[PDB]
């Protein structure tokens, strides 16, 4: 009884460990796509630049 | 970017109003230019008919 205990303990820990590494990694994961939406847009002025610059 | 797009349109103002300036010129060379060329035609004519007189 008392090594189920024990066990059971140290699962349920591990059980709350790994969902706080999984928020923690949707949080980075959101933060990449904002900034790879940051990339996306900026290349987009720079070909906005590009054509209006050489169709005047 | 954002000063890049509005430094190109300060050159493209500049760029159409020295050449809208260039073209308006070169107009009134083409205009003036006649005007002299058949004033001097006018005088070659006057030349000739003061030879008839003088005839």
């Amino acid at each position: 009884s008392d090594k189920l205990k024990e066990a059971e303990t140290r699962a349920e820990f591990a059980e709350r460990s790994v969902t706080k590494l999984e928020k923690s990694i949707d949080d980075l994961e959101d933060e990449l796509y904002a900034q790879k939406l940051k990339y996306k847009a900026i290349s987009e002025e720079l070909d906005h630049a590009l054509n209006d610059m050489t169709s005047i | 970017m954002d000063a890049i797009k509005k430094k190109m349109q300060m050159l493209k103002l500049d760029k159409e109003n020295a050449l809208d300036r260039a073209e308006q010129a070169e107009a009134d060379k083409k205009a003036a230019e006649d005007r002299s060329k058949q004033l001097e035609d006018e005088l070659v004519s006057l030349q000739k008919k003061l030879k008839g007189t003088e005839d």
